[PDB]
């Protein structure tokens, strides 16, 4: 429903992110919605004029000097763009966090 | 149907007065468009600027 | 043929009732249990310290990285990790003239220099918060490096203590002001080098830990609770009892005991144990005479009644010395018949270095070695897989525990002190060897022993760490 | 060295010419050259008011 592209220093020259941006541009042209792509800028060292072109037209979101207000404006832009949602629950987040990020960092049951 | 109120300013060198004026006119009962409030970040600007200028301002 | 039983890694609660095991990652993912509306920083020091603190605070505002997030996680910004706002504006600053520093420098004995400088900072803080209308939740004392270096207790060109922050918090204890002293070289290491031309206070890779510790100390001293313990039974009270002795010359040290208390949350309610001129320093066996023992027990029971309204069903006592019979007999009859009293001794001097056959890895943290029903070992130090590194250094050394009196499950107190080891607040490390009731014990004893002139210390924790 | 943009009727709505114009403005404020962009007026039905913002 919404596309989020990170316009990082290394996120504007890799082939994969540019190809994903190209197919995102194609599907946003098919869907005829300009709010499909929401760019994300996180590095101050990358100037505004050095980004790839699909980030030039859209105003890239603010995530550089702080993250809390950036997440807040992303959230309120989302709910003002009327994205369907579920009630908040961190239990799914907790389950995912225990699922992926604790796959090689846990004690095992072996004899030592 | 053109009733929008357009405010142009040097972002962000005059953000405070623009914000206060936009809030005061939108609470007074005037549909006021400004770059800070309605043009939130993550939105294309210049096409929307043109459409508001030539359509609703 | 004995084995080493396993105790599961204890869990700490977080925002929205979420359960994790790491405080840094849990804070970065969920945040504090209770929110505060905002803090206002106050600073005392030179204008150089002021700009250094401002630079470090705006650096903290930015998301800063480390080498890798496996051991030392990145800082996502104070606002994104705590939900509170930190700004470089509305900051109250008080300047100290360096000419006064020069005037105080040429004194003969450094002790009176320490006294006058400490009193100058103290009454500067008192004047600052007694006139300024802007509330200051935490005062940041930016001490210069050369003051910490050239005015050391043995630096070469009685109840008052030669340590700077000891006397600072001791004489600031009587006005309920949460302060935190910041060494200048800690947050000005960029321009600080040694004689060879290198930063001896180097954080070229590790400054994320500094940001984490400073941020969590600032949030804790503000009033908000960063994290608490997961499971606490209805009617269990922990009593981490201090048994640290000072060497207070011919003044009778006797027993400078204090006590920490955890009852339902991470809230510590420290009530001042008596100085107790009985048993002069020739008799330093920490044998509490019955009147002070029942007074301390009454203090603990009254605090539990004030915070809980219900009588506790079991009292957990943590100390580090052996317990004699008459002290426990005094501890018994004051307690009601329904409750239970048990005492645990924690020591480090017992040597037990468990080595590893293959590879270069230490003992995984959480192993428990049981010798008898009374005596047991707990490996609170060593490798932990959530960190993918060892918290200890070289070879970890365990803490020898031993229940003296009363009937209780040994694995119960093992997992309970394991949970108690996770509640460190001054430093945002994963865990420490000694439990936090014993970790705060020596420092709060040093705080209380630096000012005999007080009589009712506040029982909070912001004015101590 | 110089940017030439056709400011026709099809040169306004089309996305690619607008994108090239935007990065031309970026490189012209990089090179401090106000003469970097040379607009080209082809269509007669398009006046000087209906062009896009960066051409006015």
């Amino acid at each position: 429903c919404k596309f989020l592209i990170v316009s990082s220093t290394a996120g504007n020259k890799r082939e994969g992110v540019l190809k994903e941006l190209a197919v995102a541009t194609k599907v946003k042209k098919h869907l005829q919605d300009d709010m499909f792509i929401i760019p994300l800028a996180i590095d101050e060292n990358l100037s505004y004029d050095d980004i790839n072109i699909e980030i030039v037209r859209l105003n890239a979101i603010d995530f550089k000097k702080s993250w809390a207000k950036g997440l807040q404006d992303l959230l309120d832009a989302f709910e003002k763009q009327n994205v369907p949602k579920k009630p908040p629950d961190h239990s799914k987040s907790n389950l995912l966090y225990q699922q992926i990020f604790l796959h090689d960092k846990q004690a095992i049951e072996k004899e030592e | 149907m053109r009733n929008k109120i357009f405010i142009s300013h040097a972002t962000p060198e005059d953000d405070d007065f623009t914000r206060w004026l936009s809030l005061k006119l939108i609470g007074l009962g005037y549909e006021v468009w400004c770059d800070i409030l309605f043009l939130d970040k993550g939105v294309d600007f210049w096409s929307t600027i043109e459409k508001e200028i030539r359509e609703n301002t | 043929m004995k084995e080493l039983i396993y105790i599961e890694e204890p869990s700490i609660l977080f925002a929205h009732g979420q359960k994790c095991t790491d405080p840094r990652d849990g804070l970065a993912l969920f945040g504090p249990l209770n929110q505060i509306y905002g803090i206002k920083s106050g600073v005392v020091g030179t204008q150089k310290g002021l700009q250094i603190f401002k630079s470090y605070l705006d650096k903290i505002q930015k998301p800063i990285y480390n080498h890798n997030n496996i051991t030392r996680p990145m800082f996502p910004g104070f606002e994104a990790v705590f939900g509170c706002k930190w700004e470089s504006q509305n900051i109250v600053f008080k300047e100290i003239t360096d000419e006064e520093i020069r005037r105080y420098l040429f004194n003969a004995s450094t002790h009176k220099r320490t006294y006058d400088l400490v009193t100058l900072f103290n009454d500067k803080i008192i004047t600052a918060n007694k006139n300024d209308e802007e509330r200051v939740d935490v005062w940041f004392v930016i001490v210069p490096e050369e003051i910490y270096k050239y005015c050391r207790p043995n630096s070469v060109l009685y109840n008052y203590d030669a340590q700077f922050h000891d006397q600072l918090k001791a004489r600031l204890l009587e006005h309920t002001i949460p302060t935190q002293i910041l060494r200048e070289s800690t947050l000005a290491w960029r321009d600080f080098k040694n004689t060879f031309g290198a930063p001896i206070r180097d954080f070229s890779k590790i400054e994320g830990h500094l940001a984490w510790t400073i941020s969590t100390a600032a949030y804790y001293k503000a009033g908000g609770k960063p994290w608490k313990l997961g499971d606490i039974r209805p009617g269990v009270c922990y009593l981490g009892l201090v048994y640290k002795k000072i060497e207070k010359s011919k003044n009778p040290q006797n027993a400078c005991c204090a006590a920490q208390m955890f009852l339902d949350n991470g809230d510590g309610t420290v009530f001042k144990g008596e100085v107790g001129p009985w048993y002069n320093p020739e008799k330093g066996e920490y044998h509490l005479k019955p009147k002070e023992a029942k007074a301390l027990l009454t203090q603990a029971l009254e605090s539990y009644k004030e915070q809980n309204k219900s009588y506790p069903k079991e009292v957990f006592i943590h100390a580090r010395t052996r317990f004699n019979d008459e002290e426990w007999n005094a501890f018994n009859e004051v307690t009601p018949k329904n409750t239970n009293l048990v005492g645990v001794t924690i020591t480090k001097s017992k040597p037990l270095k468990l080595y590893k056959t293959e590879g270069a890895f230490p003992i995984m943290r959480g192993n428990a070695y049981i010798v008898d029903e009374k005596k047991a070992f707990l490996w609170t130090l060593g490798f932990v897989p959530k960190l993918q590194s060892t918290l200890s250094m070289e070879v970890p050394n365990p803490i020898f525990i031993e229940i003296n009196k009363g009937e209780a499950e040994i694995q119960q107190v093992l997992k309970d002190i394991l949970a108690l080891t996770k509640l460190n607040y001054n430093a945002c490390i994963y865990a420490d060897g000694e439990p936090v009731t014993l970790r705060f014990a020596n420092k709060i004893g040093e705080i209380l022993t630096a000012s005999t002139e007080i009589k009712t210390p506040p029982l909070a924790f912001k004015y101590y760490i």
